[PDB]
């Protein structure tokens, strides 16, 4: 994984429309999109609503939520077995590699993933958070 | 393609007249269930006579006007979707 | 194009009670054994749930005909039940003499503990619990007259559900059949309509006929039940027949040379009600059933199942799309002969429909003689199928909810007429919700407008029929039209469907039987008000059906289940998101709606219809004040449940303490139930590990360890309880009220 | 009611025209019906029952008769009572 | 391109891949008369500014209410105005 | 955004990780487990607080634990 | 040949919308389009003065014939002054919603159906809203005023 796969204008996948698609959202904040290489031509479930036809070899889908994107890779990874990767565009136009954010799967240990977030003692360790009055602490979770 | 129609409704002189005058006919036709044999069309003109004399008094809530009007414009409205559909199936593959 | 025949598979599963022995045996989760009190109400959730159960579709089809078989082998128990009370514990002999003075009543309680006094004085010399099921009215207009024709027909009833068992446990133990049996709907159809329907109409048409049409008509004429003859004495004695009715001196000529006007003495259409009974002409009926028969019996030859003439429904679905739906019906046939839990929901929807339009065509046209002069039963008939119409409803929407997520295939739904309402669920939801806001601001404040107009002392600028008038016009015109349909629209009808249009109060012993039903601002209100709240619950429950599968909040709904509780506290919170949770709330709605229905017919036929005629005009119940009072809430509080509430809340020392009892005790239930619904598991979960403490302290811990209900099952108890609280609490009120007024 | 009396005639017309009709192709039939068919113009034979038992060289069957039968009592009873109704 | 074959996506066309489309909006300088333009112009000629408007609005709240509270009840001659002009009733345990 | 933390208690068994609907869980590697690996939250903002992955956790008490905290859109979870 | 009507927005099926014979109908198009609040090329001013007279035209009907005063002579005057007093706290409403609305950029832009880049409308825009309610106070003290005077004049009234 030298690089991070690019965005081209791959074919969207066949649907009739709906009205769970993109609001105003995707116009002033962001939306998201989801693209996946298909092995067969399959009709597969919208996350919004409704049926769409994927095409066979490469399709780009834009979601309004990075849970929709997730969601319906993880439909296409557990039951399809596809490879798929998700970005982020913002109305400024500059996309945003997102799923894997490593080329490989979270589930699966990859190296150089540093850990983030981590706590190096069990949940009753914390301390109390009297002990962290007064003090710009998120809880004793963050201390 | 994708893109809306602009001539969605097809809208047909041809069904318009057949549709009207073919519910108008067969209402204006003898119905030995009405007095004197009269028509459903021919009642339905007799109440709007009646009431059209009194224009702004509104008919009353007890005038057989109203079960003439519904009992009508059913049968017209009927004809005029019933013959959009088959012309414009008859047009498109639905039937032949 | 298979062809329609029977198919088994011989002796599928063992008759042995080892399966009776290991609980859960039916799933794999439940069958290795409880690990915690949880155990116990998964076992009985997924009890019936058949699907969950087998992947296979064809034991799940032989599971439910034999549970349907065992359902109706319940129901022939509970008929033989009521025929034999009727017989051994009723006085429905002393109440044929006198049904007008004599109050029915079939169930009489030992004396235990001073509950003999439920034994109430319902005349005839006898005592007991006065009944409202109108099951004395029913045996009067099928002809019984003697208590062993009762008994008679409960030991058959008896025997009729001892054989409903054999077929069940023959069903699936012996002669199971395979999948494509039950999906010959075809014949299915041509069966259920020409042999259920057809054939079954046609049976009761030929009782009627020969058996309760005589019997009712030397009752009419006054003739005593004991000295009538019996019913195969005219059966079978032609003369004795003719004799009341003239046409049967002429034998089955007339019908079978189309000379069908000579039966018009016993097959008529006079239309109306029975001036000395107040039920609707038995002639009537038996016409009506003869004309239903037929109806259906020509309709079930509609579907071709083994010659090639007859239709082919998924043909005739496919056929029918269009420019706004897409591929229309198409792939709907494999929907319904591939998922039980759609046509499940699209037959309890029918049924609840069905229900309530029975009890408003009962109510408007007594089918039965004296059951309108008992103003009891009536309304206890109306309330209850109302009752049974709500929840079936629920129901259906329940099902298809299921459906939705369980069995819904998007590969097989495409473009069809299914799949593009789930592409514009959010106009349909968005649509219904803003219709759901409007109708209730605007009846709402149709009656709150009137509370503050009353209470500022204004009465001018209420929305009663004096100060502004909203009148139901086009209700008073499909009255008028219904009047009048006997003279222009339906000349060769003798009279009215129901006096309830207009002219002729039908009056029986004083009582009115049936009178016309006028409609004021109060009745445009209150039924601007019925059809808010059925557009709210309809709003709940479609919502919860097409935001089944997914949502702009759970794309990822489907996987979830149709039974979950939440999702978690993210996205701002995520409670309450499952279809069943949808239908949790609709229940809760559709039970709102319910209690406004009865509500309104237990006034407005208090006041406006029910009462006694003295030769000086009507003498109404309540005295005509729902016109008046039913356009405010104070109205109602005061003049219908506070006024009316003085039957049940005084009835104590008579044969209603029992109603007064069950007031208070299903009052007490819906306040049990707010406990199951406000609260939530964290809560009682630590409370069970308080008592657990103590419990493990005195060495009585348990070895199933004590789990707080599930929040499915906290809210699911939580409905249970209100509407039984709320339903009894009516049901008490209703028929304490009713039965003290007479 | 006797024989060459209007009711008789009219059920035995009925009768007649109705079997001679899906005898001969001109009303759906047993063997030749509007299932799987194109138009309203045109019926197509059926093979679920095609051959399903005749001896009768259009294939005529039994169930021909009795479908034919039925609809012609249903129209003859129509007809009939046509000016029995009492108004 | 946005108008390519199944494309609906293009970091060039932000606009049709994020569907911010006009729909009925028009872009015609004028459709008024130009000097009933001018009139209503000079009509709200000091009221174009938003604090110009919080002042009219806050102005006229008082005088509203004062006018209200003085001659404009009376004139309406709301009941509340009015006196009770009625005997008085005593309340029980002739408490008045 | 919300916050998520994991603990060492964490056997690797990768179910918080598969059960995140957002993709905020990871595994790397950690010799502090049999396994060889440990979850972390790099993508915290996307964390929409559904508590998914304390659901999939089953070590007791829970390696990986969710406070709910500032809620912006992503963790509404808002199509608009 | 079997044509369909409804189509998604512009073709895309992705965005949350659908064109039906409600929405893009010719005769819907042109009634909106032609509507002042869609004549994005005009001044605010003078679109927020026909709506401001159209709707305070309306508004007033309302509480003349169903306020307190419906019965007594003075049932116009009474509803007139209630309609300008509800034109005031429109105003006002006005006046909060263009202080408040438009603080934000708004980066992207805007394009007709037909992909044709066009400017972003002057009303959505904290002075051209202001302008807006201007003009909408005018027009409907306008409106109420016509209003009273056609109810003092107009034949047929009553
Ligand atoms: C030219 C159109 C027109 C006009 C000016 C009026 C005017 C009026 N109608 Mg009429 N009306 C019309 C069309 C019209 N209506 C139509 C098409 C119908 C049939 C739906 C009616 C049915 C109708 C009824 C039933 C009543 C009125 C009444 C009234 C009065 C209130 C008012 C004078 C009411 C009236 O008589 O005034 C007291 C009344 O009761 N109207
Ligand atoms: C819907 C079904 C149904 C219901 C609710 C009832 C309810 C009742 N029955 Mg009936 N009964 C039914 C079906 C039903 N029965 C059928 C099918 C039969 C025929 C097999 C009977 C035969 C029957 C008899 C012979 C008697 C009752 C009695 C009773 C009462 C007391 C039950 C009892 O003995 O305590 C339960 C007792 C035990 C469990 C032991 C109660 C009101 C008794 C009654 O009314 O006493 C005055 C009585 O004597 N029932
Ligand atoms: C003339 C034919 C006929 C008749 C009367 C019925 C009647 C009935 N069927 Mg249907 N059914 C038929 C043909 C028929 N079926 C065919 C051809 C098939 C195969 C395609 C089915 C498949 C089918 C299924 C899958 C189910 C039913 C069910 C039902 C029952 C619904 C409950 C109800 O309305 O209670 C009406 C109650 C009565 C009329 C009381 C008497 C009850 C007995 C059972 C009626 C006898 C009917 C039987 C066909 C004749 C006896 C035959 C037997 C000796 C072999 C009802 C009894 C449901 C049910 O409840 O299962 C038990 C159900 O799940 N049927
Ligand atoms: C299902 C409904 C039903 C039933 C069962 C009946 C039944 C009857 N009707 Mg009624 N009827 C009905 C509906 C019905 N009706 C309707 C809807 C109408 C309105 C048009 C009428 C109008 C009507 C009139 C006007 C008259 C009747 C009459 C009769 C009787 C004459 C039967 C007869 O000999 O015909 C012929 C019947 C048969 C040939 C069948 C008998 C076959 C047997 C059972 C075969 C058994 C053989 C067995 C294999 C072996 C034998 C030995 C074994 C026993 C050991 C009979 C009791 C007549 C009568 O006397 O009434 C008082 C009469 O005058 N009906
Ligand atoms: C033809 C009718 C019909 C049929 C065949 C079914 C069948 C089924 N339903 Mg449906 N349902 C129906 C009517 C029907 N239901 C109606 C009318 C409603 C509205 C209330 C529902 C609402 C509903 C929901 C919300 C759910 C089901 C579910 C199910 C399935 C499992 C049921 C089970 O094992 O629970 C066994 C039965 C119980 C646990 C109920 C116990 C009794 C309750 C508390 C009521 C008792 C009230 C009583 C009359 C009052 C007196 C009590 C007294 C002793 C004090 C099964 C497929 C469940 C499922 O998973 O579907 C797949 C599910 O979640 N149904
Ligand atoms: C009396 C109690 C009450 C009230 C007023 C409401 C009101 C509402 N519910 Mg709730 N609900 C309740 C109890 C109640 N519910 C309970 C106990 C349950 C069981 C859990 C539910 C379950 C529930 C669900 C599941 C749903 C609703 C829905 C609704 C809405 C239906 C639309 C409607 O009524 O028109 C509008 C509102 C009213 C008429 C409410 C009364 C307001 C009056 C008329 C005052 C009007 C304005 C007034 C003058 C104030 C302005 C001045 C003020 C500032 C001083 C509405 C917001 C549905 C919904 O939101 O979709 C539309 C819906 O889906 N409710
Ligand atoms: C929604 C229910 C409802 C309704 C219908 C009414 C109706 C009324 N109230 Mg009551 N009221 C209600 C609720 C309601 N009230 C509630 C909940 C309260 C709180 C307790 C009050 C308290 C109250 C008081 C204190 C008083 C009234 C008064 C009045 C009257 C005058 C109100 C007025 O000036 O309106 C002004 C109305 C408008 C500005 C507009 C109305 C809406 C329009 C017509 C909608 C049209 C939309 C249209 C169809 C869309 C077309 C689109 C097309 C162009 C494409 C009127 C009879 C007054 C009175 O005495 O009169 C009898 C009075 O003093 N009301
Ligand atoms: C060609 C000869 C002929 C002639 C002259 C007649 C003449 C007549 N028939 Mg007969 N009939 C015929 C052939 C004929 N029929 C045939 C071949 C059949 C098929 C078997 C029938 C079947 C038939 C039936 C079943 C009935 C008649 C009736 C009538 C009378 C007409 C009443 C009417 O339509 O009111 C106008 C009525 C309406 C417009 C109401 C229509 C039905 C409403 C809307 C309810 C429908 C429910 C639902 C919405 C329908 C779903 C679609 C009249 C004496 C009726 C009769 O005799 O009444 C006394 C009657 O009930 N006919
Ligand atoms: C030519 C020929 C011949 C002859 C033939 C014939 C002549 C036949 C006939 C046939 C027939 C002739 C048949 C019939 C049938 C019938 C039927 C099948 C009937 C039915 C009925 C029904 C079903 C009814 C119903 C009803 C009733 C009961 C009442 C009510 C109404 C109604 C109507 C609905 C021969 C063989 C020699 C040889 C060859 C050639
Ligand atoms: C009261 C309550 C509980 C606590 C109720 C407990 C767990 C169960 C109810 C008690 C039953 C009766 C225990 C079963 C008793 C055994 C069957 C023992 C035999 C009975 C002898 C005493 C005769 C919840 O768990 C709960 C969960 C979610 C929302 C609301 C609530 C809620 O309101
Ligand atoms: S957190 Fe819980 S689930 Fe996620 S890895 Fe560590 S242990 Fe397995
Ligand atoms: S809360 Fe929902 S989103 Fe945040 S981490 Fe746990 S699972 Fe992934």
């Amino acid at each position: 994984w030298t690089a991070p796969k690019l965005d081209p204008n791959t074919p969207s996948p066949i649907f009739g429309g709906s009205t769970g698609g993109l609001l105003r959202k995707a116009q002033v904040e962001e939306f998201y999109v989801l693209t996946w290489e298909a092995k067969k031509e399959a009709i597969f479930e919208m996350p919004t609503g409704g049926a769409a036809i994927m095409r066979k070899g490469p399709n780009l889908l834009k979601l309004a939520r990075k849970e929709q994107c997730l969601a319906l890779l993880n439909t296409f990874r557990s039951k399809m077995k596809l490879d798929g990767c998700i970005y982020r565009v913002f109305p400024s136009g500059e996309v945003q590699y997102l799923h894997p954010k490593d080329g490989v799967y979270p589930e699966k240990v990859n190296k150089g993933r540093v850990g983030a977030n981590q706590n190096m003692r069990s949940i009753g360790k914390n301390t109390n958070p009297a002990k962290i009055k007064f003090q710009g602490k998120l809880g004793p979770f963050e201390v | 393609d994708l893109k809306f129609d602009d001539d969605w409704k097809k809208s047909n002189v041809a069904v318009h007249l057949a549709s009207l005058f073919g519910w108008v006919i067969p209402s204006a036709s003898p119905c030995p269930a009405f007095p004197d044999n009269a028509s459903l069309f021919k009642v339905f003109s007799d109440r709007i006579s009646e009431n059209l004399a009194h224009f702004p008094t509104g008919p009353s809530a007890d005038d057989p006007i109203w079960l003439y009007m519904l009992t009508w414009h059913m049968g017209l409205f009927a004809c005029m979707m019933f013959g959009q559909i088959g012309v414009q199936a008859r047009k498109q593959g639905y039937f032949g | 194009i298979k062809t329609v025949k029977i198919v088994v598979d011989r002796d599928p599963v063992p008759t042995s009670f080892e399966k009776w022995a290991k609980p859960g045996h039916f799933s794999r989760t439940l069958a290795k054994g409880p690990a915690t009190t949880t155990w116990v109400w998964d076992l009985h959730a997924d009890a019936h749930d058949f699907d969950s159960h087998t992947t296979d579709l064809e034991d799940i089809s032989r599971k439910v005909f034999s549970a349907h078989f065992g359902q109706l082998g319940v129901i022939f128990i509970w008929l033989s039940g009521m025929y034999f009370h009727g017989a051994r514990f009723s006085n429905y002999e002393a109440w044929l003499s006198d049904p007008t003075h004599i109050k029915p009543s079939a169930q009489v309680v030992w004396p235990i503990v001073g509950q003999e006094i439920l034994n109430g004085d319902v005349g005839g010399g006898f005592q007991g619990v006065q009944i409202t099921s109108g099951f004395f009215q029913l045996w009067r207009g099928s002809g019984i007259t003697s208590e062993l024709q009762l008994y008679s027909t409960a030991i058959g009833a008896l025997i009729c559900a001892g054989l409903m068992f054999f077929a069940g446990w023959w069903h699936y133990h012996k002669a199971a059949p395979k999948l494509e049996w039950f999906q010959n709907v075809e014949s299915m159809m041509n069966h259920h309509l020409a042999g259920l329907l057809g054939l079954g109409s046609l049976a009761w048409a030929g009782h009627q006929i020969h058996i309760a049409l005589p019997v009712n008509t030397l009752l009419d004429a006054g003739v005593d039940p004991k000295e009538i003859p019996l019913p195969h004495e005219f059966m079978l004695n032609r003369a004795l027949m003719a004799e009341l009715y003239p046409s049967f001196a002429k034998g089955l000529t007339p019908f079978f040379t189309f000379n069908w006007t000579e039966y018009s003495d016993f097959l008529t259409f006079r239309g109306g009600l029975n001036p000395v009974t107040g039920g609707l002409w038995l002639t009537d009926m038996a016409h009506h059933h003869l004309a239903i028969a037929v109806l259906f019996l020509v309709a079930g030859h509609q579907y071709r199942t083994n010659w090639g003439i007859g239709h082919s429904m998924k043909e005739i679905l496919e056929a029918h799309k269009g420019p706004f739906t897409g591929e229309g019906h198409k792939g709907l046939y494999e929907i319904l002969t591939t998922s039980w839990h759609a046509q499940l929901a699209i037959n309890l929807a029918l049924m609840g429909s069905l229900s309530i339009i029975v009890s408003h065509h009962m109510y408007s046209m007594p089918p039965y003689p004296y059951l309108a002069t008992d103003y009891g039963t009536q309304l206890s008939l109306f309330t209850h199928h109302m009752w049974i119409g709500g929840f079936c409803i629920c129901g259906a929407a329940a099902h298809a909810a299921i459906f939705m997520v369980r069995d819904y295939d998007p590969a097989t739904n495409y473009n069809n007429v299914l799949d593009r309402v789930l592409r514009h669920r959010d106009a349909i939801i968005s649509h219904l919700n803003w219709v759901c806001i409007f109708l209730g601001f605007h009846s709402f404040g149709l009656y709150i407008h009137n509370d503050t107009m009353s209470a500022l002392g204004r009465p001018q600028d209420m929305f009663s029929d004096t100060a502004i008038q909203l009148q139901p016009i086009f209700a008073q015109f499909v009255q008028h039209t219904h009047a009048l349909a006997p003279e222009l629209t339906a000349p060769t009808a003798a009279g009215s469907t129901s006096a309830s249009w207009g002219g002729d109060i039908v009056a029986v012993g004083g009582k009115i039987a049936m009178m016309p039903i006028s409609l004021g601002t109060s009745d445009f209100m209150v039924h601007h008000i019925h059809a808010f709240t059925i557009h709210v619950t309809v709003l709940i429950l479609l919502k919860g059906v097409l935001f089944a599968r997914s949502s702009r909040l759970i794309p990822d709904k489907a996987n979830l289940g149709f039974r979950f509780p939440c999702d978690g506290p993210g996205r701002g919170g995520t409670c309450q998101v499952s279809a069943w949770d949808h239908v949790f709330l609709g229940l809760f709605w559709m039970y709102n709606s319910i209690s406004i229905v009865i509500f309104h017919f237990s006034w407005k036929m208090q006041s406006d219809v029910w009462g006694s005629v003295t030769g000086n005009g009507v003498s109404h119940i309540t005295g005509g004040n729902f016109a008046q009072s039913a356009n405010t809430i104070n109205g109602w509080l005061r003049d219908f449940l506070w006024a009316q509430s003085s039957q049940v809340i005084q009835s104590y020392g008579s044969a209603l303490s029992a109603y007064g009892l069950i007031f208070l005790g299903a009052h007490f239930i819906w306040a049990f139930s707010l406990m199951f619904l406000f609260s939530g598991r964290g809560y009682w979960q630590e409370l069970i590990e308080s008592i657990v403490w103590a419990h493990n302290k005195l060495k009585v811990a348990p070895a199933i360890q004590p789990r707080a209900l599930s929040i499915t099952q906290g809210r699911a108890v939580g409905v249970a309880h209100y509407l039984l609280g709320g339903i009894a609490t009516t049901w008490s009120f209703f028929l304490a009220r009713i039965i003290a007024v007479g | 009611w006797s024989i060459g009396s209007t009711e008789n005639m009219i059920v035995c017309f009925n009768t007649t025209a109705i079997l001679g009709a899906m005898r001969f192709g001109l009303m759906p039939s047993v063997k030749k019906n509007f299932n799987g068919a194109s138009s309203h113009t045109a019926m197509v034979e059926q093979a679920n029952a095609k051959t399903i038992g005749s001896r009768d060289p259009s294939g005529f069957t039994a169930v021909d008769v009795l479908a034919g039968g039925s609809l012609a009592t249903i129209i003859s009873a129509g007809e009939i009572l046509a000016g029995q109704v009492p108004y | 391109k946005y108008g390519d074959e199944s494309v609906y996506f293009d970091l060039s066309d932000v606009e049709a891949t994020t569907g911010s489309w006009d729909v009925y909006g028009v872009d015609s300088a004028s459709r008024y008369p130009e000097q009933q333009a001018a009139f209503f112009e000079a009509a709200a000629q000091g009221l174009g500014r938003r604090e110009a408007v919080y002042s009219v609005l806050a102005v006229s709240a008082g005088l509203l209410t004062v006018a209200y509270g003085v001659k404009g009840a009376k004139d309406a001659k709301l009941p509340i105005t009015v006196g009770p002009q009625q005997p008085a009733q005593v309340g029980p345990r002739d408490r008045i | 955004s919300h916050a998520v933390k994991i603990y060492d208690t964490c056997i690797g068994c990768t179910q918080c990780v598969r059960a995140c609907p957002t993709d905020v869980l990871e595994m790397v590697p950690w010799d502090g487990c049999k396994a060889g690996q440990i979850a972390s939250a790099p993508r915290t903002e996307d964390c929409v607080g559904c508590k998914r992955c304390e659901a999939a956790c089953p070590t007791d008490f829970l390696s990986v634990r969710v406070y709910l905290g500032s809620e912006t859109t992503r963790s509404m979870g808002l199509a608009y | 040949d079997k044509v369909q009507i409804v189509k998604p927005i512009n073709g895309d099926p992705f965005i949350g919308m659908l064109e039906t014979p409600v929405t893009s109908s010719p005769d819907v198009a042109n009634f909106l389009s032609n509507l002042p609040a869609y004549r994005t090329g005009v001044a605010p001013l003078l679109r927020g003065v026909e709506v401001g007279l159209a709707h305070g035209f309306f508004v007033t009907g309302p509480f003349i014939k169903l306020g307190p005063l419906r019965s007594t002579d003075a049932a116009e005057l009474a509803g007139c002054l209630s309609g300008a007093g509800l034109v005031l706290i429109l105003t006002a409403c006005l006046s909060i919603y263009g202080a408040t609305a438009f603080q934000r950029e708004e980066v992207v832009g805007l394009k007709t159906l037909s992909g044709r880049t066009i400017a972003k409308d002057p009303l959505q825009s904290s002075e051209g809203w202001a302008s807006f309610t201007s003009g909408w106070l005018v027009g409907g003290l306008s409106g109420v005023a016509w209003s009273y005077v056609l109810t003092q004049v107009l034949p047929y009234y009553s």
